[PDB]
């Protein structure tokens, strides 16, 4: 039973890596974003924090 | 050298360049990346080196220095 | 789920090792065993003649 | 936490509100009374220019 739970592990340790590719290269992006922004849109305009 | 990984990736994870990072300086308020921007700046440091940080040992990367230290 | 699972593993290796050692015991007590029908059956006989 | 949520977007919609307002005039405020001082400033310069 615990062998299969092991087996489990690896299933969502490859999940965990899918995951994590995600999130780095969703950053990727929202750095150019907030680089563009700064043109006073994001202080208050865009960034409708309600 | 390997380092150039390291110092590269910060940047692009921070939006700084490879230089802007000091030494001295710490992730949580002198370079302000906040806790969810330190999260994922540790957790791609993982990825790109295809290792593990345990939460206590991840932890202690607050500092610019300590990025190299845990690695080299 | 890792750690557990770790630590399980190295649980269960230290429960089959000392099953280990009482597979070996029963098979030493079934050669005693052995014996002591033997030996029931002897006396038995002995006490025919 | 769910007393807290559900008060959140409210507090946040009037906030952005009046970063606008005071913003928009040169002084800063931080109280109901001081709001109200600041209407009295605001109709004595309406009966001088007037």
């Amino acid at each position: 039973e615990m062998e299969n739970v092991q087996k489990k592990l690896r299933k969502l340790e490859r999940d965990y890596y899918q995951i994590r590719e995600q999130v780095v290269s969703a950053k990727a992006g929202w750095c150019a974003v907030m680089r563009m922004v700064k043109d006073n849109g994001v202080e208050r305009r865009l960034h409708r924090r309600e | 050298t390997i380092e150039e990984r390291v110092k590269k990736i910060i940047g692009e994870q921070l939006g700084v360049k490879q230089e802007e990072v000091t030494n001295n300086a710490s992730f949580v308020e002198d370079l302000g990346a906040d806790s969810l921007d330190t999260v994922e700046l540790v957790m791609a440091l993982e990825e790109e080196f295809d290792t593990e940080i345990p939460d206590e040992e991840a932890e202690k990367i607050t500092t610019v220095q300590a990025a190299i230290d845990y690695i080299n | 789920s890792h750690k557990q699972l770790a630590t399980e593993q190295y649980r269960h290796v230290e429960m089959a090792r000392e099953l280990a050692e009482q597979s070996g015991a029963s098979s030493d007590l079934e050669t005693d065993h052995q014996a002591a029908s033997d030996h029931l059956n002897l006396v038995q006989t002995a006490m025919r003649q | 936490i769910q007393s807290l949520t559900a008060r959140a977007p409210v507090w946040l919609a009037a906030q952005d509100t009046l970063n606008q307002l005071c913003e928009q005039s040169g002084e800063t405020l931080a109280s109901s009374n001081d709001v109200t001082e600041y209407m009295q400033q605001l109709l004595e310069r309406e009966r001088e220019a007037t």
